[PDB]
Parts: C-alpha cells; structure tokens; sequence
C-alpha cells in the first residue's frame, strides 16, 4: 500500500478497508454478517432511476450532480452502474422488472437500487405526472419486484434502496421555546 | 427437494425525508441528502455497516437551520450486518 | 427566542411480520414475535442497543420451518443509539 | 454485588449492565448515544394496548400471556406500564392522545407503545372490526400522534413502537430448491 493515499484507484474518494480492519471485524461479529464473494468473480449490479425533465412540474435543476456523485460512488464500492433518465412510472416498473431478471445477480452478493425523482406522499413521481393525471411508483411496488418471488437470485442478499424524493408539502419543523 | 424461504428479507430502505414533508435540492450543488449520503459512505464504509452509516446521515441533519428535514430509514428485514469491505 | 425541532424524529417501529403477511400466536404460549421480543431483551439489553436487538431478533427468525414470519423494522429516525442501561 | 444474579430485583430476568460495561458503551460510542436521566427522578411512561376479546373475529387466545410478559419487561426496563383491553379505533385514538398528555413525559427519557391485536395491510383492528364495517388504527396515525408536533414533551426522545398485529392473509413464504 501506498504511504499516501491516492483516489487516482478504483476506490476513488472511498476510504479503504484493511486486512487488519477486515478480520477485526469478522472477529467482533460472529455469524451475523452478510458473506461477501470473491472480488475476482462476483458481478456486482446497481441501478439509479433519475427524473429531471418533466412535461407539467419543475425542472430537478442540479440532478447531473446527484447523477455523478451516486454513480461514481457505487462504481467505487463495486458496483456496475446502470442509469436510467426521465422515466414514467410504467417505464420504472418495466425497468425494474427487467433489472430483477438479470443474470448477473446470480453471482453477486448485493444490490443498489437508486430512485432521484419529485414525490408525493403516495410515492415517486414520473415523467408525465400532474395533479390531474397521477403518474406515480409506490415504494411497495419496488419491494414487491425485488423480493424472493419476483427476485429468486437475490434471496438472502442485501437490497439496498435510496430515494431522493419530497414526500409531501410540509417544510418538515416545528416551532418551541428554549 | 423444495424448501420454504421468506418472501420478503434482506431489504433496506433510505428515504431522504419523513413522510408528509419535502427534500431539499441545490441547482449546482445537487440535493442535500445525496451529497450526505456520498460524504458519509466515503468516509464509513471500511468501519460501520450500511444501518450504522444510515443513522450516522441522519445524525447530521439533526440541528435544524432555515430548511430542515430528516431521512428515514424503511422497511428493514436485514438480519445481518452488510459491510461493505471496499477494497476487498 | 423560539428554535426549529423536525416534527419527526426519534422514533423507532417493530412489526411481527412483513407487509400482507400473517403473524403467528399460540393458545397457551402466546404470539412467537412477542416472545422472542422479550428473551432477547432480557439477554442483549446489557451490551446492546435497541436496533441491533431488533437485528437479532431477525435473525433469529432466518430460518424457516413449517410456519414463518419476518419482523420489520419501520418508519426510523433514531439519530443516536438507545441502550437502556439496565440496572441504571 | 451478589455472587449469583437473582431474578428477585426490579429488573427479573432482565440482564444487568454493569459498570465497567456501561463506561465501555460510554467510551466505544463518542456522542452518538441518547442520554438518560437519573434513576432517582425520572418517570418513565409505557402503554400496553392489547385487543383480545372481538364482537366479529377470532378470539386471541394466548393475548394475557403477552400481557403479561411485556408489562413485565417494560417494568424491569424502568417503565410505568398502563394496560388497555378491548378497545375501537377511536378508544385507541383517545387514550394514545390522553398518553401523549402526560405529565411524566416531561421528567422521562425514553417511552415505549405496544399494540396487540389482529391486523390488516392497512392497520390495526378495533374491537368491532369487520370486513362490512372496518376499524382500523393505521400506523401513520401512532406517529402523528406521537411526534413533536402532537408530544411536544418527548421531543429528542426515543419513541419505541412494537406492534404484534397480521399484516395480511399470506403465509410470506415462497418456495425454492436447493
Ligand atoms: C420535491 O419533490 C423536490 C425533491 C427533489 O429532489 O427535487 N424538492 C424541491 O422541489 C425543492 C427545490 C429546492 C430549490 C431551492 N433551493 C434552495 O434554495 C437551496 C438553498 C441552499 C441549499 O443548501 C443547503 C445547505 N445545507 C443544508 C443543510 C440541511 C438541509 C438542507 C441544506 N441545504 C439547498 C437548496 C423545494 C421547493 C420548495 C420547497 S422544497
Ligand atoms: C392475525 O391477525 C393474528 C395475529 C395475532 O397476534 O393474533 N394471527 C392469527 O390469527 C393466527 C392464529 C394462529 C393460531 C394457530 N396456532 C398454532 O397452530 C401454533 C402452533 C405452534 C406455534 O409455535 C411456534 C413455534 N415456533 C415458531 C417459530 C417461528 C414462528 C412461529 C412459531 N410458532 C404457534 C402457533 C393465524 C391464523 C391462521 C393463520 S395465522
């Protein structure tokens, strides 16, 4: 290793784990961590589902540097990236659905999956939604399609998911006094 | 032979406000929580699991200022740690 | 001097089993989440906080037989951990 | 203290954290932990609702022994435990709201909320829940009523909700070969 560390490897800005870190860990937890596979042979996936353009509500100005970040950050980890941009929600779920088919997940141990979109309470919105005409995935339908029903090769593996999304009107606070 | 296994596990869910309330968003610096999540990723990843670093995210938006929201995490049927070991 | 405080935040959900699907209870011995929930709390409340009990109690369940169930964790913004410190 | 753990204490079978454990915690995790009061001050408040008896599902037979166990534990913990029986929606609404009022709060650190019932996907059951007539406490509702907004006094405190309720009609089980 290096005397310096450098960001110039596959890593990049990602602090590295050590064979001392690595084996302190496996020995602080005993059979209560997930098993990762060989860095040699696994095939590693991830998604990232991104609405900027949208027909009928605001433009997502500044998305191509949660894009970038997100990307650059799962590569960093492992993962081969896939990015998806301005999608319905039927463009999403067949999106998803062709994601949990593909074959690589068989030899891989995890997932990322990444949704940056506009949100209502209900879930995420796409492409073509307006008050009018609701055009929205809920998050149940994303558990739904990666679960060991929909997803067989990614039983017992961790599916991690991200939504970048409002949720609602509310400025999320509340007043008091000290 | 067939054997039975649970439909839904394994699953983690991070959402970048609670419900009922919005997510903020920079035109050139991006959105908050995704710039959050990267820091702390970066930073976390060879030490904490994926729920400890989660956590270590919404501790950072603790202390409100003008704009404020707080990432929820959702869903959770992980039953082990996830370390994700980068560099190996 | 009035301050901003998130309107939700702290808060930690345990359900016995995951969305549209049952939960199990005996006549006489009770329901197994229930059980389950308090074994590990008398066990792991010492030395761990109440998330990685939850964790536990997960796992604990990872293994299906005849009938099963998976408890979920909800709806979390704990922004610290919560051990109870049992005896203080 | 003594050379064999008793069970005859406060805390029953609950293990005890020691000392050398407790300043261990206090140094392994820097300011990441929720502070507690003092025992000699504090108040600490849960609430045990439990829906055994139906006017038009089956019976919850077992439910007392539930009871009975997690007011036990809630109490070892440190908690005053109220017990609600055989309650509607609204009771439930009612006497979450009357909790949420309470003075103790204020001198307390920490609350926790157990919910024993059947269940649907969409929430809890009342005492006069059928398919004709619904009666249901969802979860969102709990939050609402519990947040700062709603419970201004347990405000940065740890909110424990346990819910041992049906979620559904299936089994959550799929099958799979070796
Ligand atoms: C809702 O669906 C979307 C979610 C999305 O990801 O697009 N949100 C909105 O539409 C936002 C748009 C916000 C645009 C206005 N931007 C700003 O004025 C602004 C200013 C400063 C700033 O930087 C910081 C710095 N530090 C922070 C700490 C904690 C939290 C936030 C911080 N922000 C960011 C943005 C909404 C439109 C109206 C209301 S929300
Ligand atoms: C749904 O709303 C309710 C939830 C509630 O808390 O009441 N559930 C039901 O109504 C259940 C009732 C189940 C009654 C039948 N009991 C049993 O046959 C039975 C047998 C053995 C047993 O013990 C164990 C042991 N080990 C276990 C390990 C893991 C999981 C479960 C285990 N159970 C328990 C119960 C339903 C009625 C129909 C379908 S679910």
């Amino acid at each position: 290793n290096p005397a310096m560390p450098t960001s110039s490897g596959s890593e990049g800005n990602v602090k590295l784990c050590s064979l001392e870190e690595a084996q302190r860990i496996w020995k602080q937890k005993s059979a209560e961590i997930y098993p990762i596979m060989d860095k040699s042979s696994r095939t590693r996936l991830a998604l990232i589902i991104c609405n900027e353009e949208f027909d009928s509500i605001p433009r997502r100005t500044g998305a191509e540097v949660d894009i970038t970040g997100m990307t650059m950050l799962l590569q960093n980890l492992g993962y081969s990236v896939d990015v998806k941009k301005n999608l319905t929600a039927s463009d999403m779920t067949t999106e998803l659905e062709a994601f949990a088919h593909r074959p690589e997940h068989k030899t891989s141990d995890s997932t990322f999956l990444v949704f940056m979109s506009h949100g209502i309470r209900e879930g995420i919105c796409g492409k073509k939604h307006s008050e009018q005409v609701p055009d929205i995935l809920q998050l149940n339908a994303i558990f739904n399609m990666l679960n060991t029903k929909n997803c067989p090769s990614l039983k017992d593996k961790p599916k991690v998911i991200i939504i970048q999304a409002c949720r609602g009107d509310s400025p999320g606070v509340v007043w008091f006094k000290d | 032979a067939i054997k039975k296994a649970h439909i839904e596990k394994d699953f983690i869910a991070f959402c970048s406000s609670t419900p009922d309330n919005v997510s903020w968003r920079h035109p050139t610096m991006g959105s908050v929580f995704i710039g959050r999540l990267i820091e702390h990723m970066q930073e976390y990843a060879c030490s904490c699991d994926v729920e400890e670093i989660f956590r270590k995210v919404r501790f950072s938006f603790e202390q409100p200022d003008g704009r404020a929201q707080m990432p929820t995490t959702e869903r959770v049927t992980l039953t082990r740690c996830f370390y994700l070991f980068p560099g190996h």
